[PDB]
């Protein structure tokens, strides 16, 4: 089971071998407008 | 009037770090500032609180024209004498007592809620509401510090995938949703600094 706390959040990115947070669909792969990822 | 329902318009929103150099000298850095395409709300429900009072419940209850999604590109390029704050300004044709609830969310779970009550000031036939220099909570200050200490920009964006803010502004007496604003974040790379896109949240 995963943890959802602050250290775990940054740990998951810094030390991915010990990551234990929920898995999700990247925003870029969702049904969102093109402008969402292109800033003005 | 972008972030505006039938009853309330948010004219200004800014989160900032103010540093007191000396008694007469202050340096202010803006992290994000506001001063419309549609997004299917179902695409973002997972990033926000569920159950009664959560985003889906609020959206279903309406009005539909009160719901917005703001994508911020945040400017993190900044350095005892620090104040982290948020200021916002609103206008309404009505004199209401409003409550502004700000929820910081991580992997769709509420981590903290700030609740502020604001009363109206008459202004040229309409009414103004201002949340002036609301202190940024310790969690947010710590989050910014941790983000900045990450070695890579792609890492910051990775963390930000699962960090959101939900702002719900309510008529206190009636509990009508006046504005509900979902905030999503990336780091700014632009030379101009912080940027944003504002979207209308729709049912499909
Ligand atoms: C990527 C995070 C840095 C961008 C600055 C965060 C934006 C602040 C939004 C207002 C949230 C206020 C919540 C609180 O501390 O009470």
């Amino acid at each position: 089971d995963s943890e959802t706390d602050l250290e775990a959040l940054f740990n998951a990115v810094m030390n991915p071998k010990t990551a234990n947070v929920p898995q999700t669909v990247p925003m870029r792969l969702r049904k969102l407008p093109d402008s969402f990822f292109k800033p003005p | 009037r972008s972030v505006a329902s039938s009853k309330l318009w948010m004219l200004e929103f800014s989160a900032f770090l103010e540093q007191q150099q000396d008694p007469d000298t202050y340096n202010k850095h803006l992290f994000v500032h506001i001063g419309l395409e549609a997004v299917d709300i179902r695409q973002i429900y997972d990033k926000f609180p569920e159950k009664k009072g959560g985003l889906k419940d609020l959206f279903e209850r309406g009005p539909s024209n009160a719901f917005f999604l703001v994508k911020f590109w945040a400017d993190l390029n900044t350095n005892g004498s620090s104040f982290y704050g948020v200021s916002s300004q609103y206008e309404s044709p009505e004199n209401m007592i409003i409550t502004c609830s700000t929820k910081v969310c991580s992997f769709g779970k509420q981590v903290v809620e700030k609740v502020e009550t604001e009363y109206a000031r008459y202004e040229n036939g309409h009414y103004s509401y201002r949340i002036h220099r609301s202190p940024l909570c310790e969690y947010m200050i710590n989050f910014i510090h941790k983000l900045k200490h990450l070695p890579e920009k792609y890492m910051m964006n990775s963390v930000l995938e699962n960090f959101t803010i939900l702002q719900v502004v309510t008529n206190r007496d009636t509990q009508e949703t006046l504005l509900c604003i979902a905030y999503v974040f990336e780091v700014s790379a632009s030379e101009h600094g912080a940027q944003h896109h504002i979207y209308r949240l729709v049912k499909e």
